[PDB]
């Protein structure tokens, strides 16, 4: 009907447009924006098994998620800790924390330029692909 | 005076709305170059991908998923089997589990 | 209006309540009493039937209400969980935290040791 | 019975009173006015203490003395300003060098 | 005003078109990559160096309990990120975060094991549009932590992001002053600041509103008032 | 060919500043971190240069 597209229309009025391509080194492809893997639970952050009552997993993605968002907004910028700190209320070891993790694994601040590596086509091949989204 | 509240929650939502979408959108985070925007707009919790069949091109589109826009969501999910399954009368019962199916099918 | 968990009521107290937060009914504390915890539950009921379109917010209620945060967010999470005031609301009203925009349909692409890849499922 | 521990002061009561009446400021004298402006001197009195206190500790002195009193009350602006008409003897001047002489 | 909810072609030359976006271009820096439990307990450090000709202010909360960096690497990395690397200022920085830590390490909020009530009346200042509050706060109490509260309030408000990390920490502050007077002399009276009989013309006190106008008095003004307050006590 | 108009990959502050080994993980910790991982067919190719390594090169990656 006549909300659906107002709905449509909204919804692309409040959406990121990609301006700026992403680099993933192809050996952190898993994890995407609502999951957390098993790498991440067994790796140097510990905000699981309620060790504290400050630190819980609903902070930890609300603060992965939002270190990942302003990196890939802006790729060409490098993420300095001292903003992250300045916009989160988290405690100074567990962000540098996280911080060191994600950029060991080359989500953030991952040094490349993409003229010294060619393009090539994966093993999946062209297609019709779409990203489904839950409504805002 | 309780109505004194509600005029207090009432106007609180127009200057939110007042420094947020009046602007370019958002407020620029003046520390990154990055516009926030209220995080109640854009998105959350991809759900993945479907792949169709198609000889060159490669199309990318992003598309919106739903089951039920007007049961609007609601909690249920952290409400587990021990405290409420104990003595309700099964009427409700099933509209408990009802609501949290739903909740819990909306994400596939 | 709630259409489920219609055991709700405003005149006595529920079991689905008490085993919710039971720090209200075991506890000899002069501040913290099951009496105002009735009082102020049918407080938040009472004010938000006023305008049932608008999103209650913590602030709100806590302008004019003589008790600790602590134990407002406790119960007002509560009358959200269930069919309860929280339930008839327009898009526009939310608390919706002001973060960076999202993410996650953006082409984000892989370097494989032999070339750059498009991430396809 | 004193008045001033049923009060709950430290400054004279009855000497207040006494030197209210034979003072000639009225004929008559009520019984909260004595305390009322015990009160106000006993917390003048422990505010400038206070911060006579405080100035003599930062100058590692344990004993005050007029020095210190100046430093005082010429630190904190609200008594600066009840008593920037009064000197204070061998209480000298703060030190304040302009910009345009340094 | 920025390239982020705008509609850019694939050619991301568009962007320059914005000011905000050129401006880290045309005098950006080329940096490097640096190169790297049981019960938490939340310890803010404030700090206020004035070393070269400009000063830094910040606080933040650092929660000693663990070890994973150290005073000196997070002030290696605090200088490296503003630029302005010093031997002099790492020396400085790990010469005052250490005093703040040695002498509130004393100081935790374990075996309380008392139903204490009080009413926090904080302020907190970012420069820009500072603000003050009070209301009830319950101690004793570990379901709803400083975060949580601060992003209720950063939520409920316009308020940007930038007030989460300052909100919570002036929140602790206040947490270990309220602390500080239990080693002591902190019996806990009924303070009220409204009810109805047992423990509403207006909300006046419970204000959370934002003022521009700087009232930038109350370091002197709340010094009184404590001095005072604290010889209330004695009697 | 070199205009700003043309690409945006070399404005004024970027185009001989980059360090020569900007490029991605070197090839060794890139072996290191993609052997850490639990996706299959990576380890395939890890265990694959490190084999290479063991007998072309040993004294590089030795214990």
């Amino acid at each position: 009907e006549q909300e659906a597209q107002k709905l449509e229309e909204k919804a692309l009025r409040f959406l990121a447009k990609q301006t700026h391509p992403v680099i993933i080194p192809s050996f952190a492809s898993w994890f995407d924006i609502s999951k957390i893997h098993e790498i991440e639970k067994r790796s140097n952050p510990d905000f699981f098994n309620d060790s504290s009552r400050f630190k819980t997993p609903k902070a930890y993605k609300d603060t992965r998620n939002f270190i990942i968002n302003t990196y890939r907004l802006s790729p060409y910028e490098y993420l300095t800790i001292t903003a992250v700190r300045r916009n989160v209320a988290m405690d100074v070891a567990s962000i540098v924390k996280i911080h060191a993790f994600l950029e060991k694994w080359g989500l953030i601040n991952y040094q490349i330029d993409p003229r010294t590596k060619p393009s090539l086509i994966g093993p999946s091949f062209t297609g019709h692909f779409q990203v489904v989204l839950d409504t805002p | 005076h309780s109505a004194a509240c509600s005029r207090f929650n009432s106007d609180l939502f127009y200057d939110r709305v007042k420094v947020l979408l009046v602007d370019q959108q958002g407020l620029r985070d003046a520390y990154t170059n990055i516009l926030h925007i209220p995080e109640s707009t854009q998105s959350t919790t991809v759900l993945g991908w479907r792949r169709s069949k198609n000889d060159t091109s490669i199309v990318y589109e992003t598309v919106i998923h739903d089951n039920d826009l007007n049961k609007p969501k609601t909690g249920l999910s952290e409400i587990p089997k021990e405290i409420y399954e104990d003595v309700v009368d099964e009427d409700v019962l099933r509209a408990i589990t009802e609501q949290q199916n739903f909740e819990k099918c909306n994400e596939y | 209006i709630p259409s489920f968990a219609s055991w709700f009521d405003i005149s006595k107290i529920h079991e689905i309540e008490k085993r919710s937060n039971p720090d209200f009914f075991n506890d000899s504390s002069r501040f913290k009493t099951p009496k105002a915890y009735k009082d102020t539950r049918n407080f938040i009921i009472n004010t938000y039937r006023l305008s049932p379109y608008e999103y209650l917010t913590i602030t709100a209620v806590r302008r004019n209400v003589a008790m600790d945060v602590a134990s407002i967010v406790k119960i007002h999470a509560f009358l959200e969980k269930w069919g309860l005031i929280n339930y008839q609301i327009d898009p526009r009203t939310k608390p919706s935290l002001i973060g960076p925009s999202f993410t996650g349909h953006f082409q984000v692409v892989l370097d494989t040791p032999q070339g750059l890849k498009p991430f396809l499922p | 019975k004193t008045r001033s521990s049923r009060a709950g002061l430290q400054f004279p009561v009855g000497r207040v009173h006494r030197l209210l009446r034979k003072g000639n400021y009225a004929e008559r004298v009520g019984a909260g006015a004595p305390v009322y402006l015990a009160a106000v001197l006993e917390y003048l009195t422990a505010e400038i203490l206070e911060l006579a206190g405080n100035a003599a500790r930062d100058n590692k002195k344990t004993r005050i003395i007029p020095r210190h009193l100046q430093l005082a009350v010429r630190n904190d602006e609200e008594l600066n300003k009840l008593l920037g008409r009064v000197t204070i003897a061998q209480g000298g001047v703060l030190p304040n060098i302009q910009s345009v002489l340094l | 005003v920025l390239p982020d909810l705008q509609d850019q072609h694939h050619n991301p030359f568009n962007i320059l078109r914005y000011p905000k976006i050129r401006d880290t271009f045309i005098n950006g820096k080329v940096v490097s990559p640096y190169r790297l439990s049981g019960e938490a307990i939340m310890i803010p450090i404030t700090l206020d160096i004035e070393h070269m000709g400009h000063t830094i202010k910040d606080q933040f909360l650092w929660n000693y309990n663990d070890d994973s960096i150290s005073p000196e690497e997070f002030a290696s990395i605090y200088c490296k990120d503003l630029d302005m690397t010093s031997a002099t200022l790492q020396t400085q920085i790990a010469n005052i975060i250490k005093e703040q830590l040695k002498d509130l390490e004393n100081i935790a909020a374990t075996e309380i094991m008392s139903d204490l009530h009080v009413i926090i009346n904080l302020t907190c200042n970012l420069q820009d549009r500072f603000f003050e509050d009070n209301f009830q706060w319950n101690l004793n109490d570990k379901s709803l932590t400083p975060e949580r509260f601060a992003t209720s309030i950063v939520q409920d408000l316009g308020l940007t992001r930038e007030f989460i990390p300052l909100i919570s920490q002036s929140l602790h502050e206040t947490i270990l002053k309220i602390k500080k007077d239990w080693v002591d002399g902190h019996l806990i009276q009924d303070h009220v600041p409204n009810d109805a009989a047992f423990g509403g013309s207006n909300w006046c006190p419970r204000v959370e509103i934002l003022t521009k106008e700087e009232i930038q008095k109350r370091e002197i003004e709340k010094e009184r008032n404590l001095r005072r307050l604290k010889r209330e006590t004695d009697r | 060919t070199k205009s700003i108009h043309y690409s945006l990959a070399n404005f004024n502050v970027f185009q001989s500043l980059p360090k020569e080994t900007a490029r991605g993980v070197d090839d060794l910790t890139r072996m290191e971190m993609a052997l850490l991982s639990g996706i299959p067919e990576e380890i395939k190719w890890s265990l694959k240069k490190y084999l290479t390594y063991s007998n072309k090169a040993p004294y590089m990656i030795s214990l």
